[PDB]
């Protein structure tokens, strides 16, 4: 006789990591908003990181990131149209670098969402890491408002967590933004609100500087009556409260017990 | 210009068609007038902008897993299959099932002269078909379709046939039902669900290899091979096969810390009469174990001598581990001893235990 | 020495059916532009297939559709809201019915796309089945108009053959439609029109059906002062002329010779 | 209100603002002042429409590919890995792989002083770290992950160890080399591509058991 109950074969099973899940879980609720996903180099110079986006040396904003710096000869680094770009080299501090390597080759209108891995030169903890991912947005067009702004991070609160679920926008700084604002979505099951990240309205020198490198290429320039507003978000802070994950340490430890409990989660 | 009669000043118009045009009764029916005689090349283009009404929310979700399911199956390795929702009524007599629920009262042809109350009946001809066309030398497919009996519900199918999986060169293969079964739990841990097999006997399977699969406690099919008589009948070779009633139950993420502790390992045999399931040792050890029991698998199936006659010996590789801090050895012992007392009050023996 | 040329172990590898491939591809293009996918009975009553739409008995319309009655004791179909629907049975023609459906048993706004296996009496021949499949979508709300139509399958075309890519509507009669219409692809790299599929104005008769039957059910009425626009087209049609299938009827043929060659289509 | 001083009758006013507002230098910057008086809260909410100008299409096809490559991945059976960016200098000598081209001014610890070039030291330390915590008997891993050496560049980096595949209860089994070669005609049959191993040398590989992919 046959006994039914026996394994079977062992053939492997694999799984996802968990950023990856929740990576994907947005990445999605954006592309139902018409937003498309590119990605950007992790090692980029000082003009794209700092300079473009209105961060400019000995000053305050400059603290706000805890930069790597990096050394290193025969490295090429390539800009937006694959020229070779000048700069002092570091490891992003976050992703938003990557939204001015875009509006320098691409025109107006559009709706963008860069995720990413990031770093920042940070003792290691339980809620704090040196490499982590955040996620940016950019939509720039002819009459976009901070209205429009306050609708998508709305449907974000919606899609993350359900119908009863709400945003609040407070005013904040940043140095390529303004208005700018922090925003917080109301999770109802939670009972608390949620910080969740940063926005506003593109800053005017921001736009200035893509169109002038872009001159600089030979493009004609292409932001002077526009608008736009832009959102960045931390990912391992949404993916540890979404799957009760208590230490962010654990998503790069590699251990098989840690992400294997993921498998399930499509 | 058309020929009505058009009435009154603005901005809402009396106007009367004319007698011959019985296509125009309502405002709409004049609006498209207006649009065919302006052309429908001057409606400009647009994109609306709109907050969905709260109830059309989520409203996918169930679309989106079905469609991971194809894909994570595709993704194993199943090749996918579409197949006719018709039936041959006689069908339901050569795979010996309940005769079919619809019919239709003008069918394209007598063998397509009802609906599907299964799916692996036409997995199993589409097999016939590749084999005299081409000479497949091994198969694995699966289906995701509609079947109706009762009500029209979703099912989910699959089959396996041929020589398996191995070195080419080489004559050592995996085959067969354990192969199927293990495509199956391979496919239910990527799912993350409970997926167990109980045996039990169906009119189509063959009675030494038929079983219903228990996903997350309950009975949703079955798995097994195809009965001898209806392969025969048909001129196969053996095939497996399984069918299931989709969606499946739906489990939520409990994370659960991993100890940052030793775990302890042991193993030990169990003699048990050859009739006896797998199954249900696995369970007894298990139930036995206690909170603190981490894996527990079978390395050795074995039945001969000197073990006692009409018994088989089955060898388990436990691992006991302890949250926030190491087990003492009296906790693995003393635990080891209430499967052993248990394993022995349902008859059972200890071929061996305590086996570093 | 171990040869490394040598084959390994064979390990299967599967693939997804042409039709769910084209599927998936007509899916996300909608997702993002808004649209959820929901899926219908394939047995349904004349009521939601016929009735609804504006297509009565003896009517020169009901001719447009060869249908495949059924005849079956102790079938359950259920309407929209679990009720028990009693009509005469059969296969749905088309997914539409699956829009009222929705419409009775969701208010306003929204956008859906429905994809589906439909049945029609014919004989099957290279370019003709009797089963095949279907995508039609709804838009609904305050405010849609035509326009908004042309803008949909605009941004269809767009996506599936490119930016040189244009629309063309022209006038046609559907009893559920009010302009009506049927719109082609300019295919650029085939050098011609392509006819792909209908669409209009839903009609006024549609939405007092779907209300008077949620009245019916004691639901409130929602559809009293919106417009919307619908569309619908065909699959295989689709897939072969942009996967080069010569024969429709391979779709359903089940050869493992043909389906193998679409393992690499994602 | 906030002290600065508006001339003109409109539709275009000179706002002059006060000395101790180093802040207030562009019209924006007043914008975000009516906004915050105003409260962020009184700002409606909306959705906006538009078609993207064309040569914003298509633009995603990338992202899309590389994460169909991950699940096609886990759907074969590889359990996916995120490892740190930063490698020990040392390793590329115990590994024996060309130096790093980019090191760090400011690294967290000497062992994270450069990037890496390679992604497989990363999983194999990994994986050792997992047997002396837990005792796998096997593993079946993956990462995809950004490279640096000359260009920044992506990699998928896979590895297979232990038992293998086979029944449980039987000793007969399906592992090393020819597996994982399996695995990887396996995955390659289904992103449709043409995949051969030609033998050749590396440094870091096992003289018999090394080859090429092509
Ligand atoms: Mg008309
Ligand atoms: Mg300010």
């Amino acid at each position: 006789r046959v006994d039914v109950s026996l394994p079977g074969a062992s053939l492997f099973s694999g799984g996802l990591h968990p950023i990856t899940l929740m990576e994907r879980e947005l990445v999605e609720i954006f592309r139902a908003l018409g937003y498309q996903a590119v990605e950007g180099p992790e090692v980029e110079s000082e003009f794209f990181n700092f300079d473009a986006l209105n961060i400019p040396e000995h000053h305050p904003a400059r603290d706000m990131w805890d930069t790597f710096w990096l050394t290193g000869e025969g490295f090429r680094l390539e800009g937006p149209l694959g020229e070779e770009v000048e700069g002092r080299l570091l490891l992003r501090t976050h992703t938003s670098p990557m939204q001015v390597r875009y509006m320098v080759a691409h025109t107006p209108p559009f709706r963008i969402v860069v995720p990413g891995r990031v770093f920042r030169f940070e003792q290691t903890d339980a809620t704090h890491e040196a490499v982590f991912h955040q996620l940016e947005g950019l939509v720039v067009g002819e009459g976009i408002a901070m209205a429009h702004l306050k609708g998508a991070i709305y449907e974000l609160a919606q899609a993350l967590f359900g119908p009863d679920s709400k945003v609040r926008f407070q005013p904040v700084y940043f140095p390529f933004v303004e208005p700018g604002a922090q925003f917080a979505v109301w999770w109802p099951e939670g009972g608390k609100w949620l910080e969740l990240g940063g926005a506003g309205m593109v800053h005017p020198k921001v736009f200035q500087a893509v169109d002038a490198y872009r001159e600089r290429l030979g493009l004609p320039p292409a932001y002077r009556g526009v608008t736009g507003f832009a959102f960045g978000l931390g990912v391992e802070r949404l993916a540890m409260l979404r799957y009760g994950i208590p230490d962010i340490r654990y998503f790069f430890g590699g251990r098989l017990k840690f992400l294997e409990q993921f498998k399930g989660v499509l | 210009r058309l020929g009505c009669r058009v009435e009154g000043e603005g901005p809402t118009y009396r106007v009367t068609p004319p007698s011959h045009r019985l296509d125009l009764r309502l405002e709409e029916d004049l609006v498209e007038e207006v649009a065919r005689i302006q052309g429908y090349e001057t409606i400009p283009l647009a994109l609306p902008a709109f907050f969905p009404a709260p109830d059309n929310r989520g409203v996918e979700a169930p679309y989106r897993k079905e469609q991971r399911l194809r894909e994570v199956l595709s993704g194993l390795g199943f090749q996918e299959v579409y197949t006719y929702s018709f039936m041959d009524p006689e069908d339901a007599r050569r795979f010996r099932l309940d005769p079919p629920r619809l019919l239709l009262l003008n069918p394209l042809a007598p063998e397509k002269a009802a609906l599907r109350t299964h799916l692996f009946p036409g997995l199993v001809r589409v097999l016939k078909e590749n084999l005299d066309l081409d000479r497949p030398e091994r198969a694995l497919l699966f289906e995701v379709g509609r079947v109706f009996r009762e009500r029209e519900e979703t099912h989910l199918a699959g089959l396996l046939f041929g020589e398996g999986v191995g070195l080419p060169w080489a004559k050592e293969r995996l085959s067969g039902y354990f192969l199927l079964k293990g495509y199956l739990e391979a496919l239910f841990a990527r799912l993350g669900l409970a997926f167990r097999v109980e045996a039990q006997a169906f009119p189509f399977l063959h009675p030494g290899v038929s079983g219903r699969v228990l996903v997350e406690g309950e009975e949703v099919g079955f798995l097994g091979a195809l009965h001898p008589e209806i392969a025969q009948e048909l001129e196969l070779p053996p095939v497996h096969l399984f069918e299931l009633r989709l969606p499946l139950p739906d489990k939520p993420l409990a994370f659960q810390d991993p100890s940052r502790h030793p775990a302890a390992f042991r193993d030990l045999a169990v003699v048990v009469p050859a009739p006896t399931p797998y199954g249900e040792v696995e369970a007894l050890v298990r139930e036995a174990a206690g909170p603190y029991l981490e894996s527990l698998a079978l390395f050795d199936l074995y039945q001969g001598p000197p073990l006692p006659e009409g018994h088989k010996s089955l060898a388990f590789h436990l691992r006991f581990r302890h949250p926030k801090r190491t087990l003492r050895d009296e906790e693995v012992e003393e635990a080891v001893s209430r499967v052993a007392e248990a394993l022995r009050a349902r008859g059972f023996g200890l071929r061996g235990l305590d086996t570093p």
